[PDB]
C-alpha cells in the first residue's frame, strides 16, 4: 500500500534496501571472522558522533523550525562542557583508576546504595531519553516517508532492529559506525546545501522566515476560537541567539547556568562519552581532541538547525500548522507539528538516490542506538538490580532475565511513545531537555561536590540524590501527568509548578539537593583522610596509598604530558573558545 | 552590525581569561 510517493520510485529503493544488505554483510561477516592506542584526531571525532544521531536531526531542526536559532546554543554550550570534560572530569577518571562514574561514586562514598539508585536513575533516562526518543525519531522519518501511523512504524523499526542484532549487528560496530557517520554527515552537508538553494541563498534564509507562518488559522472545534497571530506567526526575535531572561522560550541566564548543570552531567557521567573519552593514549591527546570535538559543535547549527528553518519557509502549511484538527492530519497529535521539520526536508528535497541513502543511514543509525540501549539496559539490569534481589544467577538464568528485561522496556517505551510525541508542545528537544533537567542536577550536585568537596560523606550524596528525585519528580510526574498542551489550548498544570522554564528548575534542583548534601553531610561523621586520596581535588597529586572503600566490600593511572605538546592543546583550546564567543557574538 | 557584536563577544572573553589568568597568578601561587 505505497504509490507515487517520493520514496516510491525505485532508484531510492534500490539504494535503502543494497544499505540494510550492506549492514546485514558486515555484520554475517563480522559473525564468522573474529584506554589507549586512539590519538588526537580519531578520539575527539567519536565525541561527535557520539551526539549526531537521527534523534538530534529530528528535536534540533524541529526546534528550529518552531524558535529560530536558540537551540543552536544548545550545541554551542557543549563545546565549553567538552572542554571541561577534556580538562577536569578526564584527568579525575584517570586519577581515581575507574572508568564510570558509578565506579568513582564506589570509591568515594562507599555503600552499595548509591550504584544501586543510579542505576535505577539510568534505567528511567535509557527508557525516557533513549529508547522511546529513537523509537520516536523512526516512527517521524518513516511517517514523512510512507505515511505510516506511529504504531504500525515502530512495529517496523523493532523489526529491523531484531533481525540487526541477531544477524551480527553490535559484533560489527566499528566498521558500520565509521561508515555510517560518515555519510550522515556528506548527506547532512548535500541536504543542507539543497535546502539554502532553494530557499534562495542565506541572504533567502535571513528574508524569509520572519513572515514563514501558515494560511490554515481556524478551527472547526468552538472554544480553540480564531487562533492568535501571537502563535501561529514565527517569534519577532528568532535571528538571535540570546533571548530574555524571563519571556524567552530559551533564556540567556538558563542556557549558561543551566545547560551546564545538565550537559555537563552528560558528558562527565555518558557510558558512551567517558569509554571513547578514555580511548586516548595520554592527556594531551584527550584534551586535543576534546578541542577537535568544539570544532565540531559549531557544523549542527548549520547542518541541522537552520535546515529546521528552511523547513518551515518552503513547507509552512505542516511545518508550522497550528490548529489542532490539522496538526493531527499531518503529524497525527493536537498539539503541534515542527517534530516533521528534518524527515520532510530529507524526503521533498534530496533527489531521486540520494533520497534512498540519506533515509536509510538515519534509520540503520536508529537501529544501531536502539540496539546499543537494549544491550547496555541489560547489562546494568541484569548485573546490578537482579544480583542484588536475586545473588543465586545460574547464568542461564541470568540471561533469560537479561532477555525478558528488553521485553519490558521495548513495551514501556512504546507506551511512553504518545508522550513522547506531543511531549512540549511537540518538541522532542525541549522534551529531552526538560526530563534532563528534573533527573539530571541532583547527581550533577553530589559529582560537584564529591569532587570539590572532600566533607562530603555518604550519607550526603545518597539523601542529596533521594532528596533531588523528590523535587524532580514533583514536577515531571506533574507535568507529563496534567498534560503540557500547548501554544492554542495553554495546559491546566499551575505555575507554582510549571511556570518557569525547565533549564531554571535544573538550576534551582541542582543548588537544593547540593544544599542538602552539604547539610546532611554535616550533621553526620566525616569520611577520614586517609581514604580519600586522589579522589578530592584538594588529594589529587598526594602521591600518598589509600586504603579504598569499595576495597572494604572486596575482603591506565597516569595524568604525564609533554609541556611543549601541553603549551601547544592550551593554546589551541583558548583560540577554539575565541573563535567559538565569535560565533555566539554574531549571532546573538 | 553582526560582525561588530562578535568582537565585542571576543574582547569581553578575552578579558574573562585575563580575570582568571590574574587569578591563578595572584590568588592560586
Ligand atoms: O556513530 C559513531 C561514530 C563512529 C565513528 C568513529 C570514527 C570516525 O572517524 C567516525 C565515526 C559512534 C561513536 O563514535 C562512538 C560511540 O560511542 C557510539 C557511536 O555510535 C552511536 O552514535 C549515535 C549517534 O550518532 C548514538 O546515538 C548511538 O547510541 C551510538 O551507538
Ligand atoms: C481578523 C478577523 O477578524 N478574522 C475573522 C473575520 O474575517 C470573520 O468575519 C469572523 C467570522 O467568524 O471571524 C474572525
Amino acid at each position: 500500500g505505497a504509490q507515487k510517493a517520493l520514496i516510491d520510485n525505485p532508484a531510492d529503493i534500490l539504494v535503502i534496501a543494497a544499505y540494510f544488505l550492506l549492514v546485514i554483510g558486515v555484520g554475517l561477516w563480522s559473525m564468522c571472522r573474529t584506554g589507549r592506542s586512539m590519538v588526537w584526531w580519531p578520539v575527539g571525532a567519536s565525541l561527535f558522533a557520539s551526539n549526531i544521531g537521527s534523534g538530534h536531526f529530528v528535536g534540533l531542526a524541529g526546534t528550529g523550525a518552531a524558535s529560530g536559532l536558540a537551540v543552536a546554543g544548545f550545541e554551542w554550550n557543549a563545546l565549553f562542557v567538552v572542554l571541561l570534560l577534556g580538562w577536569l572530569f578526564a584527568p579525575v577518571y584517570l586519577t581515581a583508576g575507574v572508568i564510570t562514574m558509578p565506579q568513582y561514586l564506589r570509591k568515594r562514598f562507599g555503600g552499595r546504595r548509591i550504584r544501586l539508585y543510579l542505576s535505577v536513575l539510568s534505567l528511567f533516562l535509557y527508557i525516557f531519553t533513549k529508547i522511546s526518543v529513537d523509537m520516536f525519531s523512526g516512527a517521524v522519518f518513516i511517517q514523512q516517508a510512507l505515511g505510516w501511523n506511529i504504531y504500525a512504524s515502530v512495529i517496523a523499526l523493532l523489526g529491523i532492529t531484531m533481525i540487526y542484532t541477531v544477524t551480527g549487528g553490535l559484533a560489527a560496530l566499528m566498521y558500520t559506525d565509521t561508515v555510517q557517520t560518515f555519510v550522515i554527515l556528506g548527506g547532512a552537508c548535500i541536504l543542507m546545501g539543497y535546502a539554502f538553494h532553494e530557499v534562495g541563498g542565506y541572504s533567502g534564509l535571513f528574508d524569509k522566515y520572519l513572515g514563514a507562518a501558515t494560511s490554515l488559522t481556524v478551527s472547526e472545534d468552538p472554544a480553540v476560537g480564531n487562533i492568535s497571530s501571537f502563535c501561529y506567526r514565527p517569534r519577532p526575535d528568532s535571528y538571535h541567539l540570546l533571548r530574555h531572561p524571563v519571556t524567552g522560550d530559551l533564556p540567556w541566564p538558563a542556557l549558561l547556568l543551566g545547560l551546564t548543570i545538565v550537559s555537563g552531567w552528560y558528558w562527565c557521567s555518558d557510558q558512551v562519552i567517558v569509554q571513547r573519552c578514555l580511548a586516548g593514549k595520554s592527556l594531551t591527546h584527550i584534551k586535543a581532541g576534546c578541542i577537535l570535538c568544539g570544532y565540531l559543535k559549531l557544523t549542527p547549527m548549520f547542518l541541522m538547525v537552520m535546515p529546521g528553518m528552511i523547513s518551515r519557509i518552503l513547507y509552512p502549511d505542516e511545518v508550522a500548522c497550528v490548529v489542532p484538527e490539522v496538526c493531527r492530519r499531518v503529524c497525527g497529535t493536537e498539539v503541534g507539528c515542527s517534530n516533521i521539520a528534518y524527515p520532510r526536508l530529507v524526503v521533498k528535497l534530496m533527489p531521486n538516490g540520494l533520497r534512498g541513502l540519506m533515509l536509510a543511514v538515519m534509520l540503520a543509525a536508529l537501529m544501531s542506538s536502539l540496539a546499543s540501549i537494549f544491550n547496555s539496559s541489560s547489562t546494568l539490569f541484569t548485573m546490578d538490580i537482579y544480583t542484588r534481589l536475586r545473588p543465586r544467577a545460574g547464568d542461564r538464568e541470568l540471561l533469560l532475565v537479561g532477555r525478558l528485561w528488553v521485553v519490558f522496556i521495548v513495551v514501556v517505551s512504546v507506551a511512553w511513545l504518545p508522550v513522547v510525541q506531543a511531549a512540549q508542545g511537540g518538541q522532542l528537544f525541549d522534551y529531552i531537555q526538560a526530563v534532563s533537567s528534573y533527573l539530571a542536577p541532583p547527581v550533577s550536585a553530589v559529582f560537584v561536590l564529591a569532587l570539590f568537596v572532600p566533607r562530603v560523606n555518604e550519607q550526603g550524596a545518597f539523601w542529596g540524590l533521594i532528596g533531588g528525585l523528590l523535587m524532580g519528580l514533583a514536577r515531571l510526574i506533574p507535568e507529563f501527568s496534567f498534560g503540557s498542551g500547548s501554544c492554542v489550548q495553554p495546559s491546566a498544570c499551575p505555575a507554582f509548578l510549571c511556570g518557569v522554564h525547565y533549564l531554571y528548575f535544573a538550576i534551582v534542583l541542582f543548588f537544593c539537593s547540593g544544599l542538602l548534601t552539604l547539610t546532611v553531610s554535616l550533621c553526620t561523621a566525616p569520611i577520614p583522610r586517609k581514604h580519600l586520596h586522589r579522589l578530592v581535588f584538594s588529594l589529587r597529586h598526594s602521591k600518598e596509598e589509600r586504603e579504598d572503600l569499595d576495597a572494604d566490600e572486596q575482603q591506565l593511572e597516569d595524568i604525564s604530558e609533554d609541556p611543549s605538546w601541553a603549551r601547544v592543546v592550551n593554546l589551541n583550546a583558548l583560540l577554539m573558545m575565541a573563535v567559538a564567543v565569535f560565533l555566539w557574538g554574531f549571532y546573538a | 552590525q553582526p560582525w561588530m557584536q562578535g568582537l565585542i563577544a571576543v574582547a569581553v572573553f578575552l578579558v574573562l581569561v585575563a580575570i582568571a589568568f590574574a587569578v591563578n597568578h595572584f590568588w592560586c601561587q
